[PDB]
């Protein structure tokens, strides 16, 4: 379950193996956290919480996030991120280093100190010669190396310069990554920190990438998984980055799903919340490819105006509430298959928690009244006279 | 003496670039017997893109004409990494070349002859082909199968007429990459078509108004209905009524081979095609 308000909890309040996950750090390392055992009841005095590595995100994937746009920005990222598992932070310096023990020193503004011997350094770090580290370094690390890179030039004297004109052609680049790293409501749900593990063989992507994604949907058929009703809370997330973490959850797991093969799967379910927001080529590829990997999605929201056309019409079974504008009713009747026109006209009066259902699995289109769950979930109506007395 | 061509806007031996593009354009160097990879192509264009020449009676690496040029490197590189392409498409190259100008049209003809079969005179294996496509991307649809049947139809136009064997091409789920010049004279070279689709209103109206005989099952949709009636002639609506609601296994068709529309009640075929998908009821239940 993708949660969005906080508010499912409350309705498993009595089933077994039940986990909950809150998305963000403890206000205080003294806060209550314990676990549970196999078979046991849920209740509401068990949570936990975890924030999401910024290696996680993968090659591809963290230059979508930055969006280089002119000049020379891409090569610059691009041979940024393939010289990370030979860079090295030790106090509060980023260092190269050779198979002798010599040093060199990284700078991220334009400082003329040692400026000679710099194009054999870069030269050798291009072609893989220098020493490798085995530890993840710290996010702010790609500004100087992108610096650099793009600050290199000929010097006459046949040695080496910083020209301070190659540092105008990718300093927007290095501004976005440095106002990102020290943004409060951003660093709080992804870990810039580092200090991992970083195996060698040239296969460190797919690891960190694996890893979350066994975390957050489950492990495949033969293993054993501790839980079989998982809840995501996401009531700490800024309005402003949930597209990209949102969408970039959807597109890794699509990855893993078609590594694992036809063989190695597990059917599961998935229930997305106000699913107009992140699920605006490749940011569809799950809800089409979802049939052959055995995954289904149950799509929740309030504007199905806002949904592609695609997507609306790969559903086989439909249940719609009230619903009174008419971009909405438009692009209903436009995007279904199965039903009547004679049936759409009672949608526009329909009284509360009542609906109509067509599709497969109805031989006759029906008009429903829906029971009510017991207990419901946590949702409640706010109170500003309470406190005004 | 060699050089080397990078695909970055770096400075190394970046003074007599100008002296090998000119000389390269004008074929005054040597050539090769083998096939370059396909991530060739992302260094040359920028190389040409970015010759620049200086003052001081030399060439420039400028970084103001590679932001021109940028968005095509851009789309190769991000083509070649991608494992759901490169697992369809094989792309490391390796192959042999023979000299003359016809490199191209070799591979070409034969990939044609191994999907559509060989022209007449020469013994052919197989009577009947299935090309199962199931670890297709549907992102990469109408770009792998617009193509197929594009150079199949720039062969047979080329081959004649008196060389060419009749045939059946069966085409499914048609509106995903048939969204025009092959059926206009497919009569002719004996090419025939069979399109299945359930979006009649995603189709170019040609292709719909090309036919002969149409076949019609359940149909339940405003805007499905209007690319029938607009593709058969006037003078019958009494029988397009009855369409949205017909019963399981039953259609109408009306045509050339049938004397006057019918409602018929198909047969079941024995043995059929695959039945279905997996079952979370039986995976759920196998403690």
């Amino acid at each position: 379950i993708f949660d969005i308000n906080g508010e499912y909890a409350q309705a498993f309040t009595g089933i077994p193996n039940v986990k909950h996950t809150i998305l963000g750090e403890s206000p205080n390392v003294d806060s209550l956290e314990k676990k549970q055992q196999k078979g046991e009841l849920y209740s509401e005095e068990y949570y936990c919480y975890k924030k999401i590595p910024y290696q996680a995100l993968g090659f591809a994937g963290l230059i979508k996030l930055l969006r280089p746009s002119d000049k020379t920005q891409l090569p610059a990222l691009r041979n940024a991120l393939s010289a990370i598992n030979r860079t090295h932070f030790k106090s509060r310096n980023i260092y190269l280093e050779k198979d002798d023990g010599e040093t060199f020193l990284l700078y991220d503004d334009c400082r003329d100190t040692n400026q000679s011997k710099l194009a054999e350094w870069l030269d050798l770090l291009r072609r893989r010669r220098l020493k490798r580290t085995n530890v993840w370094p710290p996010f702010k690390s790609l500004a100087t190396l992108v610096a650099e890179f793009g600050c290199v030039a000929a010097d006459r004297s046949n040695g080496s310069k910083r020209d301070a004109f190659g540092f105008s052609n990718v300093l927007p680049l290095v501004k976005i990554i440095q106002q990102l790293a020290e943004d409060i409501r951003f660093k709080s749900i992804v870990n810039l920190n580092g200090g991992g593990e970083l195996a060698d063989g040239g296969t460190h992507w797919d690891k960190a990438m694996s890893d979350e994604v066994d975390y957050f949907f489950g492990k495949e058929k033969g293993q054993e998984n501790d839980w079989n009703v998982h809840i995501v809370n996401m009531k700490n997330l800024a309005q402003d980055h949930a597209p990209m973490l949102l969408s970039a959850l959807l597109e890794m797991f699509a990855e893993i799903l078609f590594r694992r093969g036809q063989e190695r799967s597990y059917p599961t379910v998935l229930l997305l919340e106000e699913a107009h927001h992140y699920l605006r080529k490749a940011y569809e590829r799950l809800a089409k490819e979802g049939r052959k990997f055995k995954c289904s999605l149950i799509v929740s929201t309030q504007r199905p105006s806002e949904l592609s056309p695609t997507v609306l019409a790969m559903c086989s079974n439909w249940f719609s509430l009230r619903l009174t504008n008419e971009r909405d009713l438009q692009a209903l009747r436009y995007a279904m298959e199965s039903g009547n026109e004679q049936i759409l006209k009672q949608i526009s009066g329909l009284p509360r928690g009542d609906a109509v259902a067509f599709g497969s699995a109805f031989n006759l289109p029906v008009r429903i009244s829906i029971n009510q769950a017991r207990p419901g979930p946590k949702s409640s109506d706010a109170v500003f006279s309470e406190e005004w007395a | 003496e060699t050089f080397l061509l990078y695909d970055d806007c770096r400075d190394t031996n970046q003074s007599k670039l100008a002296e090998w593009l000119d000389l390269l354009r004008r074929r005054r160097l040597k050539r090769t017997n083998v096939w370059p990879p396909f991530k060739s192509l992302a260094t040359l264009v920028a190389e040409f893109g970015c010759v620049a020449a200086d003052r001081s009676n030399g060439s420039k690496r400028d970084a103001f004409g590679f932001s021109n040029v940028l968005p095509l490197v851009k789309i190769i590189q991000q083509l070649a990494e991608d494992i759901r392409f490169k697992s369809i498409v094989n792309l490391n190259g390796g192959g042999e070349l023979a000299d003359g100008g016809t490199h191209w049209d070799k591979a070409m003809s034969d990939e044609v002859d191994y999907f559509f079969g060989k022209e007449k005179g020469q013994e052919n294996d197989w009577n009947v082909h299935i090309v199962n496509m199931k670890n297709l991307a549907q992102d990469h649809a109408p770009m792998l199968l617009s193509a197929l049947l594009e150079m199949f139809a720039e062969i047979l136009f080329r081959r004649g007429q008196e060389r060419s064997y009749p045939t059946v091409l069966l085409l499914e789920e048609a509106h995903h990459y048939l969204r025009e010049r092959l059926a206009k004279e497919g009569r002719k070279f004996k090419c025939s078509l069979i399109v299945s689709t359930q979006r009649p209103s995603e189709l170019s109206p040609t292709v719909l108004a090309m036919c002969s005989n149409w076949f019609s099952l359940r149909l339940t949709n405003e805007r499905d209905l209007q690319a029938l009636r607009y593709a058969m002639e006037s003078g019958n609506e009494q029988i397009l009524k009855q369409i949205s609601g017909l019963p399981r296994g039953d259609a109408v068709a009306f045509g050339s081979a049938f004397n006057l529309p019918v409602r018929i009640s198909i047969n079941q075929a024995r043995p059929g095609p695959k039945s279905s998908d997996a079952v979370f009821s039986e995976e759920w239940a196998n403690c």
